[PDB]
RNA sequence: CGCAGAUAUCAGGAGGAACACCGGUGGCGAAGGCGGGUCUCUGGGCAGUAACUGACGCUGAGGAGCGAAAGCGUGGGGAGCGAACAGGAUUAGAUACCCUGGUAGUCCACGCCGUAAACGGUGGGUACUAGGUGUGGGUUUCCUUCCUUGGGAUCCGUGCCGUAGCUAACGCAUUAAGUACCCCGCCUGGGGAGUACGGCCGCAAGGCUAAAACUCAAAGGAAUUGACGGGGGCCCGCACAAGCGGCGGAGC
């Protein structure tokens, strides 16, 4: 199931350098590491582009399939890196908890 | 009563303790 | 040879159950357990194992020539009286019951707690 | 039904035979509303049995039902790290019903070229004590024997 | 004729009841001696163990005196202790 | 671990730690703590009589002594339990829980260290300050059987509820966190830190005494509403269960 993590990279309207793609696929491999139950990872990279913003420029929705229970991690930050890492850590909480309750 | 306070105390204590476990040799066989 | 009347010891615990027939002197004739009945591991705390084990041993004692029994029980047993019913089903006369589970007078240290 | 159950439907009697297990049978073999097709299949098969045996097919039917109808079955439960199967007694209603379900679903995968023939031969085979229905019922009793140990649950 | 309480009729009773009892100064006594085992067998069960105060009624004085006597008795085998 | 004859069962012996039922919001000890039994040696407290001296009292820096357990040393002993440690299993990985085994240690004698949530988180001594309620001990008068949680009063200790009063609140409340005096120790923003340097003690571990630079604009206590909970209790919904057909497999 190791390349079976169905990567889904995407951005509605953002300048998306293709090294962000490297970042995303690597940070998702990082949790392939400790969850061997994975089918789908739909992911977004969104941008509200309002003027005089409320401290939260970029946004991310993430959802993942497991055997039955699906996982959901949403995040928000100024740029790509805090968004990636924050949604990653929220998924890590979810998945530590899920593999603690799995048994 | 809380335990946050006692925990910060405990952590400082522990780190100093482990430092002394690691320097039990050098302290003795230096400061004579 | 044979003995018409003897005694029976029944040791029921959390994870197993076992019996043994014996003279009042202490000389066994016949015994059985859930391991010889066939169950294994974790199934053999149930009273059904007690039924089958006591039944087999009682029939062995019927073979070696027993007709009446004294009965002595010991330990945490879900199926004590279940084994008793099995014995009295097997065609044996219940002599005398006694619930001697060995209690100490606050002696040797037991192990610690689990979780 | 957290508040409570509701009644069962009042089966009709058969216009021809005088038995409501037959209307139960057509309603269990039914598929896609073709009740009259079920009816004519069943009547043809039972009359095939009549010419096979020289007598009423209903008696051999109920004899087959006496063969394949259990009164004990399984009911699982998840407990303590390993899900346990448990024997549970079965009231005659669901006994007959599940027996008929076995009967149909193991009739369908036969090779008499036609449902009417498959079904009739299965019924005869079960009256005789050979059908896969009987086989599965024996497997059920085998399981109950293997798991008598869990009756003290009484559930 | 009269009730167990509301004893407005006799003097303050020199009698004992279910809450109150001082069973030894009450009755059943010659004197507290480990010798007299027939008396000490009354403050036990058939399984040899010992009663409590809210069972018997004794003061702690008599209780502990009697328990010590019992225990000396089991030591000198004058009394069947619980065992094999 | 056994299949080289286990487990079980019985007869006996060897053996060393802890001593069920009494025994618990119960007794003693300044504190730590303290029960198998018997003997010896010894201490303290309480009440009553209030015969005796006649303010000798209270506190107490410094200082000495005692002081749970784990530890250290010499010696002895070592059944069970068990740091470490080995393996098994779960695990994504488990140097961890769980299982099997098992050394130091727990135990005794003689010395050490001298700390803990060593807690009533309430220093000691003393007088007055509404009560009720159980309870342990000892005196004593009346209905008096005078063989009694007898009952009442009294003294000492011990717990619950509860006035005024008090406190940020919680709650304390005649055993005060109330009202007042006497004496001691201690704190003066959080961190850095009960840390380093220096010193004293100690066989060693380590303890006591004890700062600064630097840095933060807070650290915090009690309580309220909410939300949450792999906390609990009462309930419902095609939520599962029962039962039927589908999806994912193929083509459009």
């Amino acid at each position: 199931e190791r390349p079976h993590a169905e990567v889904v990279v995407k951005g509605r309207n953002v300048e998306v350098p293709d090294h962000f793609r490297t970042y995303v696929s690597e940070k998702l491999s990082r949790l392939e590491r400790f969850d061997k139950t994975i089918y789908l990872f739909d992911v977004e990279l969104d941008h509200e582009r309002n003027r005089r913003q409320r401290k939260n420029c970029q946004h991310v929705e993430i959802t993942a399939r497991g055997r039955g229970p699906v996982v959901r991690g949403e995040a928000c930050a100024d740029s790509f890196y805090t968004a990636f890492e924050s949604a990653v850590q929220k998924l890590e909480g979810r998945l530590r908890r899920a593999k603690d309750r799995r048994k | 009563g809380s335990v946050i306070k006692k925990r910060r105390k405990r952590m400082s204590k522990k780190k100093h303790r482990k430092l002394l476990r690691r320097t039990r040799v050098q302290r003795r066989k230096l400061g004579k | 040879k044979n003995v018409p009347h003897g005694a029976a010891h029944i040791k029921s615990t959390f994870n197993n159950t076992i019996v043994s027939i014996t003279d009042p002197q202490g000389n066994v004739i016949a015994w059985a357990s859930s391991g010889h009945v066939g169950f294994k591991g974790s199934r053999k705390s149930t009273p059904f194992a007690a039924q089958l084990a006591a039944e087999n041993a009682a029939r062995k004692a019927q073979e070696h020539g027993v007709k009446k029994v004294d009965v002595f029980v010991k330990g945490p047993g879900s199926g004590r009286e279940t084994a008793i019913r099995s014995l009295q089903a097997a065609g044996l006369e219940v002599g005398t019951i006694s619930d001697v589970t060995p209690q100490p007078h606050n002696g040797c240290r037991p192990p610690k707690r689990r979780r | 039904p957290r508040k409570g159950p509701a009644p069962k439907r009042p089966l009709v009697n058969d216009p021809v035979y005088g038995s409501q297990l037959v209307t139960q049978l057509v309603n269990k073999v039914l598929l896609e509303g073709k009740k009259s097709l079920a009816e004519r299949i069943v009547y043809g098969a039972l009359e095939q049995a009549r010419e096979k045996t020289g007598t009423d097919p209903v008696v051999t039917l109920k004899r087959a039902l006496d063969n394949v109808k259990p009164a004990l079955e399984v009911r699982s439960r998840r407990v303590g790290g390993a899900t346990y199967q448990v024997p549970v007694e079965v009231r005659p209603d669901r006994s007959t019903t599940l027996a008929l379900r076995w009967l149909v679903n193991f009739s369908r995968q036969r090779r008499e070229k036609t449902m009417v023939e498959r079904l009739a031969n299965e019924i005869l085979d079960a009256s005789n004590g050979l059908g896969a229905s009987v086989k599965r019922r024996e497997d059920t009793h085998k399981m109950a024997e293997a798991n008598r140990a869990f009756a003290h649950y009484r559930w | 004729m009269m009730a167990v309480k509301k004893s407005r009729k006799r003097t303050a009773a020199t009698e004992l009841k279910k809450p109150r009892r001082n069973q030894l100064e009450a009755l059943g006594v010659t004197t507290i001696d480990y010798k007299d085992v027939a008396v000490l067998r009354t403050f036990l069960s058939e399984r040899g163990k010992i009663r409590s105060r809210h069972v018997t009624g004794l003061t702690p004085q008599q209780q502990r005196q009697v328990a010590t006597a019992i225990k000396n008795a089991r030591e000198m085998a004058l009394l069947p202790m619980a065992g094999p």
